[PDB]
C-alpha cells in the first residue's frame, strides 16, 4: 500500500527488461543484482523495506513476484530495485494436482521453443512415402517406416540434452509412435497419420546453498 | 535487505559454535545407582547428552 | 543509561539482528554497569553480544 | 520369425560438403552374405596390470557394404560426401547413424561399395521389453 | 567478516548449470558438479590461511 | 558322464559405470562351438640365459564369446560397462569372474559378441576331491 | 569402474589481462590419450654429498593438452590471458589451480593446445577416506 | 562437413624488396600432410619462483609449408622477399599476416618449401557467434 | 623358484616435514615391469692417468617406480616428505633404506610415480650363506 513509485512505470521497466533485452536465450532466469535490475527506476531510500520478510516468504510461496532495492539506508537518496524470484502465478494443475512444472517464467519459454524446434525437425517427413502393411522398402525408393521415423525422433532428442533438455529418465518410455490405423477401430484409420508422444524435463541449475558457519578456537 | 551480499537469499547463513558435523556413534549402556532427589524415572533406559544434565 | 531492562532490550535487539531466521545485519553493543562487586557481577547473563563496562 | 538373423533396410542420406547438395533417404541393398558390424561404445580400455585399465575417448563406428545406387557419384560413397545412415533387422534393432565422415577408402569396381564410418554416437533401439533405462 | 566474504565468494554458482546423477559434462556447457564445487571452496578456504584464518 | 568336454552355464551381470543401473544374473548361450578360454596366473616369466626367468605381475584374463541378450544394449557388451561372469563346464569345474574390464572390443554384427575380460583375480574349484590346498 | 585411469571432466575459466574480459568455466576435452600432468610440492630438493640436500622454493607446475574451443581466440589458451583450471578423474581425484601463468607457448596447428601452467599451490581433493590432514 | 581439420585455401602475396615489383595473391597448394602452425600472442612469460613469471615482446610467428609456384623464382620464398599471407580453414577460420619476414631460410629441393614467417601481429577471424569482443 | 627376478615386497612410510605426521609402512606395487635400481658404494672413483683414481664422497641413491596410493597426497611421493623405503625380493635380498631425500620430481599423471631417492647409507641383507664379514 505504501510503494512510493507510479506502479505502472516498475511493471513496464519489468516487462521490458524480460522481454527482449535478455530472452534471446530461452534458458536465463531475470533475478539477482545483476541480471534483475531495473537500473530505469529510482527510489528514495528507507529504513521501512514495505513487506516484512515473512510477508515476502507468504508472496513468493503463494505465485507472486516481489522486489526490493539494491541498498539500504535512512539518508534518502535514490536507489534502483530488482527481482528476487522471476515466477509466474502458476499453482496446482489442470487436474488440481500441486506441482512446480510452470513454477518459473523460464519454463514457458523454454516449452515454446522446444514445441518450434520439434515442428521444425518432423517438416523432413512430409510428402514421404510411407510403408505400413508391408514394411520392405524396395531397393531405389525414397521413403521410410514407423521404426525408422522412431529412432530418427529419438536421435533428434539424444542429440538435444543440455541445450534443451535434461537427461531422460527412461527415454524408451518417453518417446512413443504410433499410426492411426494402430488406433482407430477397423475401416476407420486415415493413411499416412501418426500420433507421438514426447515427455521431457527442463534443464537445472542452481538455486540456493545452505551454510552453516562453526567458529571454534585454536587448542590442542 | 540486511546487508548486500546476504540481500538476495541466495546463500542463507546460520552460525552456531555448538554445532556437530559426526554422525552417530554405536552406542553404551551405563547402568548405576541413583538417589532420592533424582528426577529421572527409575528402571527405564535413557539417552544422555551431554555432563551437564547430571545430579538433577 | 544504566537501567538493566533498557540493556536487555537492546541485547534482544542484537539478538535478533544475528538469528538466522532471516538475513543478518550483525552489530555489537557497548554498556556499562556501576556498583559493588557482588552487585556488578550480578548483570552476567551470558550476553555476546554485549561488552559490560564495570566501574566502582 | 523371431530368431531370423539378417539385414531388412538400409537407408543413406548424402550431403555434398562443397556444395551442399542433398539427396533423400534412398533405400539400398547388399552384395553378398557379410552383414554390416558395429561399435556403439564410444571409449576404449587398455591392460595395464592387476587388472586396472586406462580408459580414453575413441570413436563409434559403423561397416556398412552396400551396393552402389546407379544414380549417384562413385565419389559421393567415398570421403567426398557426408552420411547419414539406418539399419533395420529383422528381429526389430535399429541403428541411427547422423553426421558420419568415411575414412580411408579402398577401391572400388563401380557396383559394390564397403563404408567405414565413424561419429560421435550411434542409436540403438531395441524391441519392445528391454531392460536398461 | 568472513560471513560476507563467503556469501560473496558463493555468488558465482547462482544460475549456474548443475549436473548431478550422470556428472560427466557435454563437451562447450558452462557448469559444474558437487566435487568441482567442493575443490574450488577448499581451495578458497586455503588461500584465506593468513587474512581470515588460522591453520585448519 | 565324466569325459564330456563342454559348457554348461554362462551367467553374466551388468553394472553400468556412469549410472549404477544393474541387471541380475542372466543366463547366456554361446554362438559356436568355441569354448571360453582361460588364464588363471596373474604372474609372467620371460627367459633369460641359463635357466633363469624374470616374474613380473599381469592379469587374469578370460575369452568368453556369447550371444547377446536383446534385452541389453550392444554397448553394454563393450567397454561401457562393469561384468560380473560365472562358467561350469560339464565336468564340474566352475571359474569366477568379479569387476571385470573389457579392453579393446571389435566390431559385432548384432548377434554374436566376443569379449576379452581382465580382471585382478579368477576363482576356480575344481570337482570333489582336489590335491592342491 | 573402480580402477579406471583417466580424465572425466576439464573446466577452464579465462580472464584477458589487457581489458579484464571473463570467459565463464567451459567444459573442454582432450585431443589424444595423454593425460595431464602435475607437479603439487612447491619446494626443490638438490643432492649434495652424504645424503643432505639443498631446498628452494620453485613453483607448481600442471601440463594441460585439451582441444580448444571454437568461440575462444587462439592467443588466449597462449600467454595472453589467465587461466583457472580443473581437473576430474574416475576414481575421485579433483586437482584445482586458479590464477595460472601460461610459459613458453609453442606452435599450434589450431585445434589441439597443450598448455603448460604454474602456480603458487594446486590443489589436490582425494577420494573419501584419506589419510593425511 | 562440420568437424572437418584441415586447410581449404592459401593466398601469399609476393613484394621484391630491391626493385618493388609485386605479384598478386596466387593460389598455393601443400607438399603433405602437414598443417601450417601459428603463435598470435606477441608475448613471452619465463618462470620465475612462487608462481610469478616475466613478460617480454617477442612476435607472432607462422610456420607456411606450401608447393612452390612455377612461375616465382625460388629466391623469393626465401629471405628475398616481402610476404603477406592467408590461411582458411575448413571450420572457418582465416588466418591474415601481413608485412611478414622470412628468418633463417632453409635449403630447398626446388618444389617443397617451408618458410618461416614473423609479423607484429596475426589476425584471426573466428566463426560466427564467438565469445570474445 | 631359486633363480627368479624380481621384486617380492615394497613397503614405504612417510614423514611429513613441515608437520611431522607419520604414516606407517603401507605395501606398494609396481605400474609396470621397470625394478628399481640400486647404488650402494658411497664413494666415486674418477679416471687419472696411469692406472690412478681420485675418491670422493658422493652418495648413496636408489630408484623406486610405484603406484601411488589413493590414501596419500601426490606431493607426498614428491619433495615434500622424508621417506623410509624396504624393498624385498624372490632370491631373498633386502634393500633397507631410511631418512631418505626425494631430488628433483618430474611431473606425474596420478597414479604412477618413479621417485629418486638419495640417503647416507643402504643395507643389503644377502641370503644366508654369504661370504662377506
Amino acid at each position: 500500500t505504501t510503494y512510493p513509485v507510479l506502479p505502472y512505470l516498475t511493471n513496464a521497466a519489468y516487462g521490458a527488461l524480460s522481454a527482449c533485452s535478455t530472452c534471446e536465450n530461452p534458458e536465463l532466469n531475470v533475478q539477482g543484482q545483476t541480471y534483475g535490475l531495473l537500473s530505469c527506476i529510482n527510489m528514495p531510500e528507507s529504513c521501512t523495506p514495505g513487506w516484512e520478510f515473512t510477508e515476502v516468504t507468504q508472496l513468493q510461496n503463494n505465485g507472486f513476484v516481489v522486489s526490493g532495492p539494491a541498498t539500504t539506508s535512512g539518508q534518502g537518496n535514490f536507489t534502483s530495485p530488482y527481482i528476487y524470484n522471476d515466477v509466474t502465478n502458476y499453482l496446482r494443475d489442470e487436474k488440481n494436482r500441486p506441482n512446480a512444472t510452470f513454477r518459473d517464467a523460464s519454463s514457458r519459454r523454454l516449452a515454446a521453443a522446444t514445441g518450434v524446434a520439434l515442428a521444425t525437425f518432423l517438416q523432413q517427413f512430409n510428402g514421404l512415402a510411407v510403408f505400413t502393411k508391408n514394411t520392405n522398402i524396395k531397393t531405389g525408393i525414397i521413403g521410410t517406416n514407423l521404426r525408422l521415423m522412431l529412432g530418427k525422433i529419438r536421435k533428434w532428442a539424444s542429440d538435444n540434452v543440455g541445450v534443451l533438455f535434461s537427461e531422460f529418465d527412461n527415454i524408451n518410455e518417453d518417446i512413443q509412435l504410433v499410426s492411426d490405423f494402430d488406433v482407430q477401430p477397423k475401416c476407420v484409420g486415415q493413411p499416412g497419420v501418426f500420433h507421438l508422444n514426447m515427455r521431457y524435463r527442463p534443464p537445472v541449475r542452481g538455486a540456493r546453498i545452505n551454510v552453516n558457519l562453526v567458529p571454534a578456537l585454536f587448542d590442542n | 535487505m540486511a546487508q548486500d551480499a546476504l540481500s538476495d537469499g541466495f546463500v542463507r547463513l546460520c552460525i552456531d559454535p555448538s554445532l556437530n558435523f559426526f554422525g552417530e556413534g554405536c552406542k553404551i549402556l551405563v547402568e548405576g545407582q541413583i538417589t532420592d532427589d533424582a528426577t529421572a524415572a527409575e528402571n527405564v533406559v535413557t539417552c544422555v547428552n551431554s555432563e551437564l544434565d547430571l545430579v538433577e | 543509561s544504566d537501567d538493566t531492562d533498557w540493556q536487555e532490550n537492546l541485547r534482544d535487539w542484537i539478538r535478533s539482528a544475528w538469528d538466522c531466521s532471516k538475513p543478518q545485519c550483525f552489530g555489537h553493543g557497548y554498556v556499562f554497569n556501576k556498583g559493588t562487586l557482588g552487585q556488578v557481577l550480578a548483570d552476567g547473563d551470558n550476553s555476546a553480544e554485549l561488552s559490560r563496562l564495570a566501574l566502582p | 520369425c523371431n530368431k531370423q538373423n539378417g539385414v531388412k533396410n538400409i537407408l543413406i542420406t548424402f550431403t555434398h560438403c562443397d556444395t551442399g547438395e542433398v539427396i533423400g533417404p534412398i533405400s539400398h541393398e547388399q552384395p553378398d552374405d557379410t552383414l554390416p558390424t558395429y561399435k556403439t561404445c564410444a571409449w576404449t580400455n587398455t591392460a595395464l596390470t592387476n587388472g586396472a585399465v586406462m580408459r580414453s575417448a575413441s570413436n563409434a563406428t559403423m561397416t556398412l557394404p552396400v551396393v552402389r545406387d546407379p544414380r549417384v557419384p562413385l565419389a559421393w560413397y567415398q570421403g567426398c560426401a557426408q552420411i547419414d545412415a539406418q539399419v533395420e533387422k529383422f528381429d526389430g534393432t535399429v541403428m541411427t547413424l547422423t553426421e558420419g565422415a568415411v575414412t580411408e577408402p579402398e577401391e572400388s569396381d563401380g557396383r559394390a561399395v564397403t563404408m567405414t564410418i565413424i561419429a560421435a554416437e550411434i542409436d540403438e533401439l531395441l524391441p519392445p521389453g528391454s531392460l536398461a533405462a
